[PDB]
């Protein structure tokens, strides 16, 4: 999870346990480059994935003619001109919560009234 | 169809034919009705083709 | 006997347009202190963009297992690109999209002549090829 | 009234039915619901534009089911037996480090999931770390006829330079480009494995290519010409080997081409590979010949069911009943088939406006660059797709570029596909402009152009104002099924364009949509030839329109006057 | 509600700066030497040839009557020169490869002592790769070690 | 059902909770691995509360995971009975701790007597797939019908 | 007759208002699906049920 | 005026100007004509050269190549 690469070797840094000082390290098995550890975290699976629903957001998203138009105002700039679209994460259990994209400050504010 | 907007869940755009055969149908409804007709023909053909084998 | 001459020489690499490049296959560069142009000989002036400012690990060498005579020229100093009466160049760019090929030619003769030249025509030899 | 469009062999009017096949040079991904260890398959049928007719197809397989760990990726290679991991191939292409590999596969450093799934491939890629050991690895894995190693490493390199990815090119030195394209295919496979994209649909009519007499006679005349050359050379070797005189009448034979073309256009076979291509012309009536010549066939998702991509291209009613139901199709009245142009002037024109080549691409220095695709070949990216797309569209409407070329700009996918290959089915549609002097949107064609057009029509003093004059002025444009994904079409012009009831008329939709880019010429044109004879088919059920469309091909009448 | 077929009668009845010159080097030097380009693939920013130390060396490492296929020119001349060069000392190793695609249009503006510049057309372009940093390998040992 | 316990919803909820297959992966939001060499003391500042309670030679590597409270409700479960299941699964080779239902964040931590990470990752697969919390095999989506 | 046509227009109109209300409640994530189906399945069952009820 | 919007019936005229240009069966004629025009020269030119290699003991060779094809 967000691992680093070696210098010159550019290979991934496998975790190495430091038994002398009893502390985590990051090694490269090709060479002798071992750096310290700034965090004890190593691996995170994250089963239930909720990211990717708002995928593919570009600076030129406001010039898409296929996308719809709404009249709801933004909570920030208070602009009623925005473009909404549902989640980009395609899955069976994906909710139909709309995603509002303002055409002024480019803020992404949703329409969920239960959890915000 | 490329004649409606994206992420449209309105019943009219999803296949509801609110017109009747007395006043005619719109193109986006006649297309879906043609899909249902072809599906009916194919389904009947398969049901007969299997019905014969079952009969034998 | 490869020998590095200097490498201290600084060279600038240029990505030129095709008509002027094929023409080069002289002008005067005007360095404006962060915008530089080029006054060719009569003819156009050309702004050259600072494409890549830092350009390390790139060098230039020349050549005079089989070892050959190798000489080192200089380091690459800046990555550049020449940018461009422009309506004539735009029309020439629109004009290059008009290339075509010749169609098949239909022989219009009385057929009987060509059909006579097809099969037996009482005319042999007349050409030395695989005659041993 | 004789429409023509057929052949005459032995006094019989033979017709070449339009064949249907799938397109190539497009990366496709599919799922495997079987207990096979492969979860997703990334197929891509690579072939050149003209010549040889390549059949080699590259496959990138993802092993390991969902839930289990150690999900490695292994892609097969032609002439190589067992499958080879993607990272080892990256080592064989000249890329040794792994950070560059992850930099070519995944173009976003912020995403940790794809990089996380790359780990096992980086482990096996740790096992084999050298380019020479990778070339010797592929040399020892597949193709054992080299025997010697020194010839199997260079032979394997020549495989990676020639047989590997026949498209793009086959020269030496294009390994960086193919490395970027390969990393793109892996990005599509893993990106499809993360449930971010659905399985690639094969029923999309835009991904299908039709074959008329052009392609068929191209394959046939190609093979017959090859056989002719081989036979001529055989006569040459016989002449020089037996030591005799040469004759032009015994070397070049004409019964090979005559018997090949006459036999292929005479029988149903096109050489069983293909059968039922040539059928006798049905002269029962005039609409039977019209609906017979426009008949398209599909060789044996459900292909029989009517898909949503058949709007305006395939008649939704005219279809036979029985075993061949839904496999036979009929062209709608304004649907045509592309013929193919030349992609070289377009590729040459793109690089003049700053289109960076692919081999100079760095995803860390230009992450927001839009990739440019020409017939599936990735030539490079561009950091300004707006002005470039506007330029290509303005030059496409003026008549410079052939209107048969269909260009699509997928925003979410961040791609710009360009299709100029033959076989695509398109249909003409009007052009809608929003910037007008009235304050709202309006069509490009006005009433003056209609007045000049009708003046020329009823005059035939003349003004030479025809359909081509309407096309060159940017008033009507052809649209296939691929570009139809990125346009908004309006049905009636004077009913959906302007902004705002007897109970006998039908209820219609609203005009809430503003970004109407195109407009339908007329909806009644979506029907075929046989369904066009039906009076008021809207008020009639569809299967009756189909039955009447079937009975219209056998009624008594007058086909011709001669 | 009827088809208007009388349109023929209706249509018939209706109708500070610093300027420095450029020069072309005589073609004798172009006939003597061919200019190629250098590009490294080791990520390290610096890497000059002075830090590459010395001595720098860049060197390139019976049947009857039958049938031949054919081939052309430039592709054959580029195919026969399938020996890539290498620069080393006596240790650092750099092995280059052809780039081909980066030919097209590349003009060199070599800066001399004066403000003027000397333009030279680039013949080819090569990508040098730093080889044998770690120093290890195996062949058959890796083929048997990969079978576990 | 039985004629004696008919027209009863709670009893049918007990029967459904007695046959419907449930697994540990069902309740798992996410899992994460930590390097924590000292067995008793934990670098993590939050879990210290757990450290204070559930305590009052082993692997330096920590396996940790979080459960959905909603999953603990829909599928009736107890952090206790879960830890019981794992303890009677792997027996004594894997030490186990689990957070309380009162905790607004459900936490479970485990350790063992080359690198320890790979061993932990194997145990992760065993935990998610091969543990069934309750219910008999090949039973899903039990629907109440009147 | 006229009044019957207006009663049919209002019958369909009420069903359209119901599908719009369930559509807004589904877009606001305020409707929890029952056991055995997801949100989209229950939504499609409600829309199809209302449309068939209005047609009947 | 000349800059007035068109109607629904007017569209029919456009369709006429379509069928006057193309015809009901124009795809077969255009594809076949393009085949005869370009496909013949492409097939002939893409693989016309064949050479015989003759050995003697001095080497010798022979060549036959096809050029512009002619249709009647
Ligand atoms: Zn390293
Ligand atoms: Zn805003």
């Amino acid at each position: 999870t967000t691992f680093r690469f070696c210098r010159d070797c550019n290979n991934m840094l496998y975790p190495r346990e430091d038994k002398e000082n009893n502390r985590l390290l990051f090694e490269c098995r090709t060479c002798s480059y071992v750096e310290e550890a700034g965090s004890p975290l190593v691996y995170r699976h994250e089963l239930i994935t909720n990211i990717g629903e708002t995928a593919g957001v570009v600076q030129d998203i406001g010039s898409d003619p296929t996308l719809p138009r709404s009249d709801r105002e933004c909570p920030k700039c208070h602009s009623r001109e925005n473009v909404f679209f549902q989640s980009q994460q395609r899955r069976k259990d994906t909710s139909m919560v709309l995603f509002f994209v303002c055409l002024s400050c480019s803020h992404i504010f949703t329409s969920d009234q239960k959890n915000k | 169809l490329p004649h409606f907007s994206k992420d449209d869940y309105s019943p009219e755009s999803k296949g509801f034919v609110e017109n009747s055969y007395l006043r005619g149908l719109t193109p986006q409804e006649f297309f879906f009705h043609a899909m249902g007709g072809r599906e009916g023909l194919i389904d009947t053909a398969v049901k007969t083709a299997e019905t014969g084998y079952i009969q034998r | 006997d490869l020998d590095l001459e200097r490498s201290n020489r600084q060279v600038w690499l240029v990505r030129l347009p095709m008509f002027l490049a094929e023409k080069w296959r002289l002008g005067k560069i005007r360095i404006n202190k962060s915008k530089i142009t080029l006054l060719l000989n009569e003819p156009h002036e050309y702004d050259l963009e600072l494409t890549k400012k830092v350009v390390e690990n790139e060098y230039v060498f020349t050549e005079q297992t089989i070892p050959k005579k190798t000489a080192i020229v200089g380091t690459v100093c800046h990555e550049c690109q020449v940018m461009p009466y422009h309506k004539i160049v735009e029309q020439r760019r629109n004009i290059v999209k008009l290339n075509n090929k010749e169609r098949i030619t239909t022989l219009d003769e009385t057929v009987g002549v060509t059909m006579s030249h097809t099969g037996m025509s009482m005319r042999s030899d007349n050409s030395n090829f695989l005659k041993v | 009234f004789d429409m023509g469009g057929y052949f005459i062999i032995n006094g019989s009017e033979k017709v070449l039915i339009a064949q249907e096949r799938s397109a190539g040079n497009i990366v496709q991904v599919f799922k495997k619901a079987a207990p096979s260890p492969i979860s997703h398959v990334a197929e891509i049928r690579s072939a050149l534009e003209k010549g040889s007719r390549f059949i080699s197809t590259l496959q990138v397989k993802l092993y390991g089911r969902e839930g289990s760990s150690a999900r490695t990726i292994k892609a097969t290679l032609p002439y190589i037996k067992q499958d080879i991991p993607i990272v080892i191939i990256f080592r064989a292409l000249g890329i040794i480090p792994d950070g560059e590999i992850l930099e070519h596969i995944c173009y976003d450093v912020n995403d940790w999931q794809m990089l996380e799934m790359l780990k096992p491939c980086v482990e096996d890629g740790f096992v084999i770390q050298d380019r020479e050991t990778a070339l010797d690895f592929i040399g020892r894995r597949g193709t054992a006829l080299g025997i010697k190693k020194e010839k199997r490493i260079q032979y394997a390199k020549d495989i990676l330079q020639k047989e590997f990815l026949p498209h793009i090119t086959q020269l030496e030195g294009f390994e960086s480009r193919k490395a970027f394209f390969l990393g793109y295919m892996i990005n599509r496979l893993l990106l499809c494995a993360l449930d971010r994209k659905d399985q690639d649909d094969r029923d999309h009519f835009g991904k299908k290519r039709l074959d008329l007499a052009g392609p068929l006679l191209a394959q046939l005349f190609k093979t017959l010409f090859k056989k002719l050359t081989k036979d001529i050379f055989r006569y040459m070797q016989r002449t020089v080997e037996e030591a005799h005189d040469f004759n032009m009448k015994l070397a070049i034979n004409a019964k090979t081409i005559t018997s090949g073309l006459k036999y292929a256009l005479a029988t149903g076979n096109w050489g069983s590979s293909r059968a039922g291509v040539s059928q006798v012309l049905n002269r029962y009536t005039y609409s039977s010949t019209l609906s017979h010549l426009r008949r398209t066939n599909t060789p044996i998702a459900k292909p029989r069911q009517l898909h949503n991509t058949h709007w305006g291209l395939v008649c939704p009613a005219e279809t036979p009943e029985g075993q061949a139901c839904g496999l036979v199709k009929n062209l709608s009245l304004m649907s045509c088939i592309s013929v193919g142009t030349d992609p070289m002037p377009i590729i040459t024109f793109l690089s003049e406006w700053g289109m960076e080549p692919l081999e100079d691409y760095v995803p860390h220095q230009s992450p927001d660059a839009t990739r440019v695709f020409v017939n599936g070949v990735w030539h490079g990216v561009h950091r300004n797709p707006a002005r470039l797309m506007e330029t290509l569209r303005t030059l496409r409407r003026k008549g410079d570029i052939n209107p048969e070329v269909s260009m699509i700009r997928d925003i979410r996918e961040k791609e710009l596909k360009i299709f100029t290959d033959a076989g695509r089915v398109y249909r003409p549609l009007f052009i809608v402009e929003d910037d007008e002097s009235l304050g709202h949107k309006e069509l490009k064609v006005r009433k003056g152009h209609i007045a000049k057009l009708m003046a020329t029509e009823y005059q035939d003093d003349v003004e030479e104002y025809t359909w081509s004059s309407l096309l060159n002025e940017g008033l009507v444009e052809y649209i296939d099924a691929e570009e139809e994904e990125s346009i908004l079409i309006a049905m009636q012009p004077e009913d959906l364009e302007p902004a705002e009831v007897d109970p006998a008329k039908r209820i219609r939709v609203s005009h809430h949509a503003t970004t109407f880019t195109h407009c339908e010429i007329h909806p009644s044109m979506i029907l075929g030839v046989a369904a066009s004879i039906i009076p008021f088919p809207d008020h009639n059920q569809s299967p009756r329109n189909t039955y009447q469309s079937a009975m219209g091909k056998q009624a008594m009448g007058v086909f011709l006057t001669n | 509600f009827i088809k208007r077929d009388r349109m023929r009668r209706n249509f018939l009845r209706m109708r500070e700066y610093n300027e420095f010159p450029l020069r072309a080097i005589p073609k004798e030097d172009l006939e003597n030497m061919r200019t190629h380009l250098l590009k490294f693939q080791s990520k390290k920013k610096i890497n000059p040839v002075t830090d590459f130390h010395l001595p720098v060396r860049l060197h390139r490492k019976r049947k009857t009557r039958q049938l031949k296929v054919l081939d052309e020119n430039a592709k054959k001349l580029r195919f026969e020169e399938f020996y890539p060069w290498v620069m080393e000392d006596f240790y650092n190793t750099w092995v280059g490869s052809y780039e081909a695609g980066n030919s097209d249009s590349y003009v060199l503006l070599s800066v001399e002592d004066d403000g003027s510049f000397t333009m030279i057309p680039a013949d080819k372009v090569y990508k040098f790769t730093a080889r044998n940093k770690y120093a290890t390998l195996t062949i058959d040992e890796a083929e048997k070690r990969m079978d576990k | 059902l039985e004629p004696g316990h008919a027209a009863d919803q709670e009893q049918a909820k007990l029967i459904r909770s007695a046959i419907e297959h449930t697994t540990l992966k069902s309740v798992t939001i996410a899992s994460e691995i930590y390097y924590d060499p000292d067995p008793r003391s934990t670098v993590i500042p939050e879990d210290e509360e757990i450290i204070q309670l559930h305590f009052s030679q082993q692997s330096p590597w920590l396996l940790r995971l979080e459960l959905d409270r909603a999953a603990m409700n829909d599928k009736d479960l107890t952090m206790g009975q879960v830890g019981e299941r794992i303890k009677q699964t792997f027996k004594n080779d894997l030490f186990v701790i689990w957070s309380e239902d009162n905790d607004e964040k459900l936490i479970i931590r485990c350790r063992v007597v080359a690198e320890e990470d790979h061993m932990l990752k194997k145990i992760e697969n065993t935990m998610l797939e091969n543990i069934t919390l309750r219910g008999v095999e090949n039973i899903e989506r039990v629907v109440m019908m009147k | 007759d006229g009044p019957t046509m207006r009663e049919i227009t209002e019958t369909i109109a009420e069903a359209k208002k119901k599908v719009l209300d369930v559509t807004k409640e589904a877009q606001a994530n305020l409707l929890t699906a029952k056991h055995g189906m997801t949100l989209r399945e229950s939504f499609e069952d409600n829309v199809v049920r209302f449309l068939n009820e209005a047609r009947d | 005026d000349e800059s007035a919007p068109i109607t629904a019936e007017d569209s029919w005229a456009v369709i006429s100007a379509f069928f006057r240009e193309k015809g009901l069966v124009s795809q077969q004629l255009d594809s076949f004509n393009q085949f005869v025009d370009y496909t013949l020269q492409d097939i002939i030119c893409e693989d016309s050269t064949l050479i015989l290699e003759q050995l003697a003991q001095i080497s010798r060779k022979y060549e036959i190549s096809f050029g512009k094809i002619y249709v009647t």
